[PDB]
């Protein structure tokens, strides 16, 4: 029950450890699809004189 | 225009060499860069420019 | 030309009007990541400071 | 988790410069499309105006 | 009118598809995100197998 | 090391209970990064592109 | 119509196509990444029921 | 007038350059809060509540 | 003429750390409100409201 | 198990790098399009005697 105790700590530790590296690898890839945002915002150069 | 007030940057701490285990019972951060909410917080003002 | 001048004062009055309006988008945008996360991502950094 | 992450990064990265470039795309598919537009309203307003 | 019409209208539907493309890629991050929890609970998991 | 680990066990239901509202801010931090994708797509556009 | 002004739009329904296509392929490195560590986990798995 | 709906026509063509220039600073506001966010400060976070 | 110092310098301190070997050191976790922020989330919904 | 959290925080690291360059291509592209957006305005400036 040292190995059984700290293991069901680890054993969850780790899901969220890897669940926290999960949500920056995530965020620093829903920074590409703001960038696709900033894309279509760059692309609007784009139409004509008005009135 | 200067940067780094007061001559300011992160310059190396290292301390007497104390080997305290710490179980590290986690503060998670789900701010690991809410960024997605920073975006959104020029999008907020994105938004009031498009109705301005 | 005074009717074509008031369609050309109709773009100088709607250059008015975006600047109106984007000077607005530009504050909401350099604002809302500072409001709506702005306070989700305290509570983000303060179950950080609670982790420790 | 250092695989997963650094592979998920890797792609991701890949696709975000491909994906503002796309952005960046749609927008000169727009300067192409503005200009084939430009040339012949513009560019009969033209007779008192001009394009590109 | 000086103002033509409608004219207005199509450039701010123009610039308001172009911000439903950025919503979309900002709701695309929020995918991305979950995909990338299901990587990272996978990563958890498998580890979680392995320690036991 | 065991009644460290099983002490420890109890660590992950505070753990896991501070780590849901955690990721209860971090749903609330979605929800308003979508509002403010939805601010910064009208806020980019209502100025009426290139003329 | 003296300048057609809807191509514009046309193209940034286009880019929200290709933004979302991209995005829907970064979905699907995600599912990869999350079969990789299944796999390298295992493994691992694999190395260590070796030595139980 | 002959040069007043003309200084204004190219007024509309400057401010045309401000429009773009306005839509342009949201666009590098909104750049700069997608990079402090994004892959910065939940990143940031993140990596210190996988430390602990 | 506004010549003003706006940047203060927020001063930090690290002396030396000694041997914290003592372990009384309790955990408390306490964050964020921040219920300011979400009034400026507020204001910036109103400041929209307005502007529209 | 430090390879783990020393692996996963370089992972972090080499995606802050990655996404860091990012803000950088969010920048780049904004000084191409301010280039491009000159590209559509010398032929504005031809459409109206105009924006330089």
């Amino acid at each position: 029950d040292v190995d059984n105790a700290s293991l069901a700590r680890l054993d969850l530790e780790r899901k969220v450890e890897s669940l926290q590296e999960e949500i920056a690898f995530l965020k620093k890839l829903h920074e590409e699809e703001i960038q696709e945002l900033q894309a279509q915002i760059q692309e609007q150069h784009v139409q004509i004189d008005v009135d | 225009y200067a940067s780094s007030p007061g001559g300011v940057y992160a310059t190396r701490s290292s301390a007497v060499r104390l080997r305290s285990s710490v179980p590290g019972v986690r503060l998670l951060q789900d701010s690991v860069d809410f960024s997605l909410a920073d975006a959104i917080n020029t999008e907020f003002k994105n938004t009031r420019t498009n109705e301005k | 030309v005074e009717l074509q001048e008031l369609n050309d004062r109709f773009a100088n009055y709607i250059d008015k009007v975006r600047f109106l309006e984007q000077q607005n988008k530009i504050l909401l945008a350099e604002l809302e990541q500072l409001k709506g996360q702005g306070k989700s991502r305290l509570g983000d950094l303060y179950e950080e400071e609670m982790r420790e | 988790r250092l695989q997963d992450e650094i592979q998920n990064m890797k792609e991701e990265m890949a696709r975000h410069l491909r994906e503002y470039q796309d952005l960046l795309n749609v927008k000169m598919a727009l300067d192409i499309e503005i200009a084939t537009y430009r040339k012949l309203l513009e560019g009969e307003e033209s007779r008192i105006s001009l394009p590109l | 009118v000086s103002k033509p019409d409608l004219t207005a209208a199509l450039r701010d539907v123009r610039q308001q598809y172009e911000s439903v493309a950025a919503k979309n890629l900002q709701e695309a991050e929020e995918w991305y995100k979950s995909k990338f929890a299901d990587l990272s609970e996978a990563a958890n998991r498998n580890n979680d197998a392995l320690r036991q």
